[PDB]
């Protein structure tokens, strides 16, 4: 039942969800 | 690829290809003389781009 698909220390990385 | 596919399936089997994401123009439908049959009953065919 797939409705939408898409294909393409020393670091920090920020995410907003 | 949906329309100028090479092989279809039958007609009790039948191919269900769910398209979303994208631009529906249906303008190459309009002037292609390709189609014998071409008949719109819940919307109008011009109010569609």
């Amino acid at each position: 039942n797939c409705t939408f698909e898409y294909v393409s220390f020393k670091n920090l990385r920020e995410f907003v969800f | 690829e949906v329309f100028n596919a090479t092989r279809f399936a039958s007609v009790y089997a039948w191919n269900r290809k769910r398209i979303s994401n994208c631009v529906a123009d249906y303008s190459v439908l309009y002037n292609s003389a390709s189609f014998s049959t071409f008949k719109c009953y819940g919307v109008s065919p011009t109010k569609l781009n």
